């Protein structure tokens, strides 16, 4: 399913 | 490449590149910062991770589009282009893994840094596993598992069950079990146990930490809903 | 770069790259196809335009973000990075203009192709003008105006007022007048006249052509609503 | 305002 999106900091 | 630019300038430009949604630039700036040889602060680790996550995320999405077209077709063009994207994706994963191996992990002594980098190592081997075929796949899968397992062992000993890094590691390891290792029962068990142990620790948190932890707990619940 | 790949394979890969949202690849494939030296079909012209529009669109969005940060600040990093993005954007515009000049425009005899390429020429000079400063800006602005004007002259002589290329050319020339040439009254007049003349010609169209033309007419109306 | 979006074919 979904991993940590992790595209915003 | 970035050897002539000051470390602080590379970090500043990585933040600007994030604002401009220039993630390839952001990754190059952060690679340059890592290659200065100093350890990364918490904020700098996040910048490194965000940069490469966006780069490899675009490549993974393109590879999935091309792989789906290729499977429907079965000229050489679809396969050739999927292979090109795949090689580029593998090159980015190898670059990230190389930074972790030279020398981020070996210098990471605190739990927050070491768990962060080992989770990254598991994630990038996992992205390699998504495109691997055969016995190559087996050793790549074991490398992902080994990195995630070391990170899990440290996180259980050194961090509270609500720590966002610990929660995100467990989330991603559960995805590894479900999507890569053909172990959906292990994925579900890990997600449930992680969620329940975090729930029981929420009472210790401030309002801001509560928001951080419950956000990731909801991702665990979303996966559990899809898997059960 | 692409000289070893068949023209038909470059076109096929450009279509795959579009599906994969790999617009830099798509632009490189279409540049390779243009450099084969043959004229482009209607579909191939559209692929060339879509590829470079997406590439330069990302660069323009990043330049605007960085320029806004730079203006708020007034170290060298913000200016240095805005300059880097700007140079990359100028390089893409110069590449497109070079393809049009060698030798797409000179071989384009039919109104649909010649108007399409001249509109592109005006658009890419317009993107250069967005980042230009001073007297450089003046000659770039005149180059955009001259290309748009030649395209307009051909389109009024050779195409019906509902033709989507003619409509999109007028839309973009009106934006040039409003945003670049400091001529908002000319922008409004052009948009109104274009809209009204298209409206009066809709009765001649099939259902599918009606949909194509009214879509662009709505963009003219959207601009007129913002400008008045 | 808005030019032809032109990013989809
Ligand atoms: C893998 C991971 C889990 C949690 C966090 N976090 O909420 O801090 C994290 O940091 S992050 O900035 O990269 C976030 C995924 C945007 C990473
Ligand atoms: C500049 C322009 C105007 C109209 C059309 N069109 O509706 O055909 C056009 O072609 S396109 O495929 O690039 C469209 C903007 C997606 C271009
Ligand atoms: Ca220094
Ligand atoms: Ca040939
Ligand atoms: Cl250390
Ligand atoms: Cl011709």
């Amino acid at each position: 399913a979904g991993s940590i999106p992790g595209r915003r900091s | 490449a970035m050897g002539s630019m000051e470390r602080a300038s590379l970090i500043q430009k990585a933040k600007l590149a994030e604002q401009a949604e220039r993630y390839e630039d952001m990754a190059a700036f952060m690679k340059g910062a890592v290659e200065k040889g100093e350890e990364l602060s918490c904020e700098e680790r996040n910048l490194l991770s965000v940069a490469y996550k966006n780069v490899v995320g675009g490549q993974r999405a393109a590879w999935r589009v091309l792989s789906s077209i290729e499977q429907k077709s079965n000229g050489p063009e679809v396969r050739e282009y999927r292979e090109k994207v795949e090689t580029e994706l593998q090159g980015v994963c190898d670059t990230v893994l190389g930074l972790l191996d030279s020398h981020l992990i070996k210098e990471a002594g605190d739990a927050e840094s070491r768990v962060f980098y080992l989770k990254m190592k598991g994630d990038y081997y996992r992205y390699l596993a998504e495109v691997a075929t055969g016995d190559d796949k087996k050793r790549i899968i074991d490398s992902a598992r080994s990195a995630y397992q070391e990170a899990m062992d440290i996180s259980k000993k050194e961090m509270p069950p609500t720590n966002p890094i610990r929660l995100g590691l467990a989330l991603n390891f559960s995805v590894f079990h479900y999507e890569i290792a053909n172990s959906p029962e292990e994925a579900i068990s890990l997600a449930k146990t992680t969620f329940d142990e975090a729930m029981a620790d929420l009472h210790t948190l401030s309002e801001d930490s509560y928001k951080d932890s419950t956000l990731i707990m909801q991702l665990l619940r979303d996966n559990l809903t899809l898997w059960t």
